[PDB]
C-alpha cells in the first residue's frame, strides 16, 4: 500500500448519566455531579460552636429561675437546644408576647444577671409558694421578689433606678392575678391593684384581673410577665399599690451570633460548621434537602432531591 | 450539538480511550496505534472546572429569622408570614432550575465545539496532502512512518516536503 | 445568525416550499425539480417542540392567600402587604421577559445551525466532483441524471465512479 | 450541457411575526405563539367545583343566623361567592378582628352546627328584638341566646363544657353594649357586666361599654361578637354576671381546599378548572392578564400580554 | 470562543488598526497596505448597542414604601419587615449577577462569530485561485495589483479570469 | 514574485478591561462599561420637585401648631425634609401609633386647615400653659382647644358635625392626663374623665390615666393625640365629660406623590430628578450604590461597587 489513514474521535463510557438540557429532557453524558445533599449523621457536633443542652428546661424558665433549672445560672451559649420533654414545676405563669421575649433572649446569648439593691419600705419581701418547692420548704423564682402587706397596710411603692453604665439593661417584672376577692384584700389591703413601670420615653401600666382559672399544680391564681429595656443615660421608675412581682436586678444585653433550635438529637464530639434539627450535615455541596431550619454556614434548602450538572461530553457508545 | 461534531459526523465514541477526552487513532503502513491530545482536554477541563467552582461557592449566612411553623390559628400576621415564605421558596426554586438548565446546555455545546476546533486545526495542518473521508478520518495521499504521524500530532508537520508526491498520487 | 447560513450566504427563502423546512432544488440536463429533506426538518421540529412543551407545563397551585384589595386606609400591615405584592409582581415580570428573550435567540441560532449542518454534509458528500459557487449551490462537474441527484439526496452517492471525468472537466 | 447544479435553501412565509431577542428588539420569524391569556367568558361554571351563591347574605350573617339567611343552614361549599348587594336586617352588631373570622370560616368549608344543651339557671332565655323579625313577631339570631334577668335578680352564670370528641369545636358568643344607664339595670340588675370565657390555655374577658351610638334600624345599642376554639381533650368554662349573648352549640371545624371570592358574575353549567372574579377562564396558556385573584389551577398574572415565543426560523422573503 | 477564530487560528490582534474592528492587510508585488471592512464592524456595533440599550432602560418608580431602619426593638412586625427586605435584596442581586454573566458570554461569542463569517466569505470568494495558509492569510496563486485586492474587498472579484493561470501555478 | 497574500485580523488595545463570563472569572476585553453609580454631589436640588426644609420642626409639631413652627401654616410640599436638630417647645405630648399618623400626613402633601365653628356651652375655652409661651404670655397649640370647667361645673359635652362636601376630613383631637388627683377635680369637677368620638362606622373611647411622670419643661402632666377621618356622607359626634382637647377644624386630605426624608444636606438651585439622603444623584446609570432610601426616578441600590458589562471583543495584544 502507498497510502495511509488518520482517524479522529472521542471517548465514551459504558454507563453514562442522564441530564436535562434546554432542548432535551433526558440526554446521556459521560459524567455528572449532584447539586443537592440529603443525608444527615444524626448527632449534633459541639465544635466549633458552643452548644447548650436544655435537657428539661425551656429558655424562659431558665431565665426566671425555676428551681429545677438552677444549673442554668449565667449560662453563655452560642446555640440553645430546646427539648420536647421540657416542663415547668413552679408557680403557673403567663407571658404576653411570648415569642418576642423568647427571640430577644435567644439572640442575646447570655443569662448573666447583675443583682441590684432596691429599697421596698413598708412591705414584706421574699414571698413563697407551696407549688415551687426549692428543697424541703416553700419557694419561688430566684430572680423575682413577691411583696405582700406588712402587718396591716400596703403603702404606695415608688422606686427609682438610674443607668450610668454604657450598655443596655433588661428588667423582668410581673403582676399577680389572684383567684378570689378575699385573697386580694388579705395580701394587699387595697381592693384594686396597679403597676406602672416607666422610662423617659415609654411607660407600661397593668391592672390585675380577679377571677378563677383551671387548677394547675394546685393553684388557680396566675402571674403575668413583662419586661423593660433601659438604655444608657435613661432612668427607670416603678410605681405600685399592690400586685407587684418586683425584680432583683438586670440582665446584661449583648449583640452577636446566637439563636435557638428545637431538636431531639444527641450531642457528640465531632466537628461540623452546619447544624440542622436532624443533626449536623456536611457543607461541601451548595444545596441540601434535609431541613429548612439551619444554623451556621449551611447549604440552601431545595425541593429537588435530584439535580444533576454535566461535567463531560455526550455519551455515544459502540 | 450546535456544531455537529459529537453525535454528528463522528459516529460513536471510543471506550478504549483512558488517557484523555480527545485523541487520535492512526492506521499506518507499519501497523496501528493510538494516542491523546492534551491541549483540547485541558481547555475543556479548565472551562468546566471554572464554571463548577464558580457556581458552588456560598453567599448566604442567616442567624435570626421569622417563625415558619405555628401551632395555633391566629390571623393576619400568620397569613402574611406564610405568604412571604411561600413566595421566597417558589422564587428560589425557579432560579435553581433555570441555572442548571442553561449551564448544562452551555457545557454540552462547548465540549462539542472543542472537537470541531481540533478537527479544523488538523485539517488546516494537512494543506493539500490529505482528503477528508467524511466520517472523521483523513486519507493522507503520501506515505508516512510512525514519526510522520507524530509530527502531525505535536504541530510541526511540514507539508511542502511531500507536496509533489501527494499531488501526483491524488490527482493522477 | 451566528453561523451565517440563513440570511447569510443564502440570499432569500423559498415560498414554494410546502413539504418541509429544508430542501433541495436541482437544475439538470433533463429539466428542473424540487424536493425536501426530512431529517433536518425533523430535528428542528423535535428540538423546538421539546423546548416549547418544556416551558409551558404548570408548577403553581394556590388556594388561600393574603388580601390584595382594601377599602380603607389602616397603616403598617396594609403597607407591608402592598409592598410584598409589588415586589412579587416586579420579580416575576423580569423572569417572564428574560426567559422569552433567551429562548428566542437560542431557537433562531439552532434553526440557523441546522442549515449549515445540512450544507456541510452535502459538501462532504461530493468529495472532489463539485465546486461551491458561493450562493448556496454546488456546480457538479460531471453529468448526472434524475437518479444521480437522488443518490446525493438519500446519502449513497459514490464519488469514485465519476472522479476521473470530473477531474478532467474541472481542472482542464 | 455536461454539468449540473444542486441548490439548498429554506422556506419563508409572506407575513411572519415580530419577536424580541437578546440582540434585536423586533426580528421577523415565520411563526410565533402567545403565552398570556387575557379574555374571560363572563360566567362562573359550576363544575367540577361546588359553588355557593350568596345572593343577599354575607358569610358572617349566614353564620350567625340572620332571618333572611335561614336557607344557608348547614351549607357545604367549595367556593363561597359574595355579592355586593348584600345587607343585614337584624340586630346591629360588630366584630373585632372581622377579617380573621371571615378567613377562618371561609377556609373551613362548612356551616354544620351541632346544638348542645347548656343549663342557664336563674335567667330568662330566648330574648327577642323588634329589629330582627322572624315572621310576624319579634326575633333574634338563630345561633345565639339572649339572656336577661328572671323577675328581680341576675345570678352569676358559670357553665362548663368538655370536649371528648376527636375534632376541634368553634364556639361563637357575644356581649351586649346598652344605650343608657337605665336599660342596663332593667335587663341585668348589676350596674356593670363582665364576660369571661376560658380554656385550659387561654382566656378572654370583655366588659360592656355603655354609651350612645348612631341609630341603625331603630336601635342605638350594639353587640360585639367573639369566638373560641376548643381542641380535643380541652374544656370550656363560661363565667358571667350580665351582658352575655350565650351560644347554643358549636360549629365543626375542617381543613381542606375552600375559599371566598367577591364577584358579580352569573353562574352557568359549563366546565372549567379556573375561576376569576370576571368569570371562568381557560387554562391552556401558562400566563394570564385578566385578574390577580384566582381560584383553582389558574395561570399566573403578568403585566404584559405581548409575550411572543418563536416556534420557527427567521423569515427572509423574496 | 466557540468558533475558534479570535484567540484561535488568528494568533494576535492588530494594535495599528484604528479605522474599524475588522480589516484586511495585504502583501503585494507593489508593496504592502492595510484597510478595514465596514459591514462586519457595523453588524457587531449594532448588535452590541441594541443589547446595551435593551438592558439599561428603566422599569421601576416607587414613591411610598415600608420602613427599613428602626430605632427600637419591637417584635413580629419588625422581624417580618426585615425578612421581606433581606429576601428582596438577595433575590435581586442574583438576577443582577446572572444577567451580566450571560450577556458577556453572548457578546464574546458573537464578536468571535463575526470574524469567522468574514473569513468564510473571503474564502468562498476566492474559489480555487487561493489556498489557506492556516494562520489567517490566503496565498493567492495568480498575480494581483492594488486594484485586484480592492476587488476582493468590495465583493466583485471575478475568479474565472485568473483560473487557468492559478491552476497551472498551484498544481504544477 | 508571481503570487500575493491577503491576511485578515482584528484590532486590540494596549490596556483592556477585565470582565467576568460564564466560564472565566477574569477575561480581558477591549472595552467595558459600568452598571453601578456610587457618588453624590452633596446638595439637594430644588427643581423640579418642591422641597420644604423643616429647619427646627418635625411634621407633627408643624401639624399641631407649635409656637416656633407658626411659619409652617398651610405649607404645601412635594418632599418634606426633616433635620436632626429638631426639638419641641410646647406642652409635652404623646401619640399612640406615631408612625401611622406621620406616614398618613407625609403622603398627603398639605397642611391646609379649614376652621369650623364648634359650640361648647358650659365650659371655658382657649386654655393656656406656661410651657408653651406664644409671645410674652402663656399659650398653647394653635389647632387645639383646651376646655376646662366654667365657674363650678363641667357639663356633658355632646357636639355634632356633618360632612356635606366631596372630600375626606381629618380631625385631630386629644386627651389630657393630669398629674395628681387634686388638679383633676380643680379643672374638671368629675373624678374621672372619658372622651368618645364616633362616626357611623367606627368609635374611639379614651379614659385619662392619673399619675406622675418625669418633669419635661416644668410639667408632669401629658397629652395623648388621636385622629379621626370622616368620609363624604358621614357624620362626627363628640361626647365627653372631662379631659378633652377639642379640635378647631379639619385638615383637607389629598392623594398624590409626596413623602418625607431625614437628611442633613443643604439645598441648592440645581436640577435633578432623584434625591437621596446624601444629596441629589444623577440617573444616567441603571444601578446605584449610595443609599437605599430614594425619591424620584432613581436607579436601584445594589451591593456591588463594580459590575462591568463588555461592549467589545477580546483583547489579544502583540
Ligand atoms: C365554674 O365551672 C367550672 C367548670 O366546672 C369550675 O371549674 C371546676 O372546678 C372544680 C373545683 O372543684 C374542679 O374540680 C377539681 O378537679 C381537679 C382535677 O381532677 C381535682 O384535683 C380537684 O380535687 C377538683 O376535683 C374542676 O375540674 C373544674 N372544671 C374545669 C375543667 O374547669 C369552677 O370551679 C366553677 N366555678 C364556680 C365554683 O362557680
Ligand atoms: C347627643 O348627640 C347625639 C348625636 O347627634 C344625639 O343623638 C341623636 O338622637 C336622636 C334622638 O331622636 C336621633 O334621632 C333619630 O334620627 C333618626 C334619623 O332621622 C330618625 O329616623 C329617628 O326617628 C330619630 O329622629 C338622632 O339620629 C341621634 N343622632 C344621630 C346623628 O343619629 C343625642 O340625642 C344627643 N344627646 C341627647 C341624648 O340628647
Ligand atoms: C416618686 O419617684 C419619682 C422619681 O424621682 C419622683 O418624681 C420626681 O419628682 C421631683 C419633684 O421635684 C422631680 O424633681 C424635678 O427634677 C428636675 C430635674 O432636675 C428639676 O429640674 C425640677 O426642678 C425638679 O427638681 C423629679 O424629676 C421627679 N423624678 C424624675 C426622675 O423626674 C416622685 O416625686 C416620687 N413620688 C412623689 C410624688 O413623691
Ligand atoms: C429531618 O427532620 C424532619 C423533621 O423531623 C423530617 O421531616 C418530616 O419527614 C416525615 C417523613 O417524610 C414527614 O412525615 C413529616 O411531615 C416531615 N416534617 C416536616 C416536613 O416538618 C425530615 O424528613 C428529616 N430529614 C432527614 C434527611 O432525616
Ligand atoms: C514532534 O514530533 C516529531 C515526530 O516526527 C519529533 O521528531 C523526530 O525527532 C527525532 C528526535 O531527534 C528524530 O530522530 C526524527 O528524525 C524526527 N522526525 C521528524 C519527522 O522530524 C519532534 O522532535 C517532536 N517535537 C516536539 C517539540 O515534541
Ligand atoms: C437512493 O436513491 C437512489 C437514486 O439513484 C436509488 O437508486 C436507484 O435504484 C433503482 C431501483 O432499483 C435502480 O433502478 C437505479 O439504477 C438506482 N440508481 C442508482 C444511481 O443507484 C436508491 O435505491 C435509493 N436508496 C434508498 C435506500 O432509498
Ligand atoms: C376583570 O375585572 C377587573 C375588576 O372589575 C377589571 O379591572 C378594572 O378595569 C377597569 C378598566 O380598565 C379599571 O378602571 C379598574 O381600575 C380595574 N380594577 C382593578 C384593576 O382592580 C379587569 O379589567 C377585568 N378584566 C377583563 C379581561 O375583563
Ligand atoms: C470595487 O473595487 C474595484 C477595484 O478593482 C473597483 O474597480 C476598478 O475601477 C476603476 C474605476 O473605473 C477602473 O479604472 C479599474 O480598471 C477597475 N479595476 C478592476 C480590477 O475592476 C470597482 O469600481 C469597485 N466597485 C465598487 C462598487 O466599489
Ligand atoms: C450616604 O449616606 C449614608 C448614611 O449617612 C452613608 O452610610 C454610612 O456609611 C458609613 C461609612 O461607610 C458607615 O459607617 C455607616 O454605617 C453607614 N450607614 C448606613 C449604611 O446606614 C453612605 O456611606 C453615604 N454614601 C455616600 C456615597 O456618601
Ligand atoms: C466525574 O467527575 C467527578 C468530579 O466531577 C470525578 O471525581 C469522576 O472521576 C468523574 N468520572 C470519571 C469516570 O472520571
Ligand atoms: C453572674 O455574673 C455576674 C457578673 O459577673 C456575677 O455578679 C454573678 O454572681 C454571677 N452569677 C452567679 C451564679 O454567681
Ligand atoms: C405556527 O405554530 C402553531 C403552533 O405552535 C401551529 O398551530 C401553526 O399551524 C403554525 N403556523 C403555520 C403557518 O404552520
Ligand atoms: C346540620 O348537621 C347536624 C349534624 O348532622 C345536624 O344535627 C343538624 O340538625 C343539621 N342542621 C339542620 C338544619 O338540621
Ligand atoms: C468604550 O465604550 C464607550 C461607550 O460604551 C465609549 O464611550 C468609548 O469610547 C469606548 N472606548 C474606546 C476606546 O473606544
Ligand atoms: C389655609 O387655607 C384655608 C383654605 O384656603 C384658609 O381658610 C386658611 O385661612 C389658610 N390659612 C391661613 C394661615 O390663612
Amino acid at each position: 500500500n502507498s497510502t495511509a489513514t488518520l482517524c479522529l474521535g472521542h471517548h465514551a463510557v459504558p454507563n453514562g448519566t442522564l441530564v436535562k438540557t434546554i432542548t432535551d429532557d433526558q440526554i446521556e453524558v459521560t459524567n455528572a455531579t449532584e447539586l443537592v445533599q440529603s443525608s444527615s449523621t444524626g448527632k449534633i457536633c459541639n465544635n466549633p460552636h458552643r452548644i447548650l443542652d436544655g435537657i428539661d428546661c425551656t429558655l424562659i424558665d431558665a431565665l426566671l429561675g425555676d428551681p429545677h433549672c438552677d444549673v442554668f445560672q449565667n449560662e453563655t451559649w452560642d446555640l440553645f437546644v430546646e427539648r420536647s420533654k421540657a416542663f415547668s414545676n413552679c408557680y403557673p405563669y403567663d407571658v404576653p408576647d411570648y415569642a418576642s421575649l423568647r427571640s430577644l433572649v435567644a439572640s442575646s446569648g447570655t443569662l448573666e444577671f447583675i443583682t441590684e439593691g432596691f429599697t421596698w419600705t413598708g412591705v414584706t419581701q421574699n414571698g413563697g409558694s407551696n407549688a415551687c418547692k426549692r428543697g424541703p420548704g416553700s419557694g419561688f423564682f430566684s430572680r423575682l421578689n413577691w411583696l405582700t402587706k406588712s402587718g396591716s397596710t400596703y403603702p404606695v411603692l415608688n422606686v427609682t433606678m438610674p443607668n450610668n453604665d454604657n450598655f443596655d439593661k433588661l428588667y423582668i417584672w410581673g403582676i399577680h392575678h389572684p383567684s378570689t376577692n378575699q385573697e386580694q384584700t388579705s395580701l394587699y389591703v387595697q381592693a384594686s391593684g396597679r403597676v406602672t413601670v416607666s422610662t423617659r420615653r415609654s411607660q407600661q401600666t397593668i391592672i390585675p384581673n380577679i377571677g378563677s382559672r383551671p387548677w394547675v399544680r394546685g393553684l388557680s391564681s396566675r402571674i403575668s410577665i413583662y419586661w423593660t429595656i433601659v438604655k444608657p443615660g435613661d432612668v427607670l421608675v416603678i410605681n405600685s399599690n399592690g400586685n407587684l412581682i418586683a425584680p432583683r436586678g438586670y440582665f446584661k444585653m449583648r449583640t452577636g451570633k446566637s439563636s435557638i433550635m428545637r431538636s431531639d438529637a444527641p450531642i457528640d464530639t465531632c466537628i461540623s460548621e452546619c447544624i440542622t434539627p436532624n443533626g449536623s450535615i456536611p457543607n461541601d455541596k451548595p444545596f441540601q434537602n434535609v431541613n429548612k431550619i439551619t444554623y451556621g454556614a449551611c447549604p440552601k434548602y431545595v425541593k429537588q432531591n435530584t439535580l444533576k450538572l454535566a461535567t463531560g461530553m455526550r455519551n455515544v457508545p459502540e | 450539538g450546535l456544531f455537529g461534531a459529537i453525535a454528528g459526523f463522528i459516529e460513536n465514541g471510543w471506550e478504549g480511550m483512558i488517557d484523555g477526552w480527545y485523541g487520535f487513532r492512526h492506521q499506518n503502513s507499519e501497523g496501528t496505534g493510538q494516542a491523546a491530545d492534551l491541549k483540547s482536554t485541558q481547555a475543556a477541563i479548565d472551562q468546566i472546572n471554572g464554571k463548577l467552582n464558580r457556581v458552588i461557592e456560598k453567599t448566604n449566612e442567616k442567624f435570626h429569622q421569622i417563625e415558619k411553623e405555628f401551632s395555633e390559628v391566629e390571623g393576619r400576621i400568620q397569613d402574611l408570614e406564610k405568604y412571604v415564605e411561600d413566595t421566597k421558596i417558589d422564587l428560589w426554586s425557579y432560579n435553581a432550575e433555570l441555572l442548571v438548565a442553561l449551564e448544562n446546555q452551555h457545557t454540552i455545546d462547548l465540549t462539542d465545539s472543542e472537537m470541531n476546533k481540533l478537527f479544523e486545526k488538523t485539517r488546516r495542518q494537512l494543506r493539500e496532502n490529505a482528503e477528508e473521508m467524511g466520517n472523521g478520518c483523513f486519507k493522507i495521499y503520501h506515505k508516512c512512518d510512525n514519526a510522520c504521524i507524530e509530527s502531525i500530532r505535536n504541530g510541526t508537520y511540514d507539508h511542502d516536503v511531500y507536496r509533489d508526491e501527494a499531488l501526483n498520487n491524488r490527482f493522477q
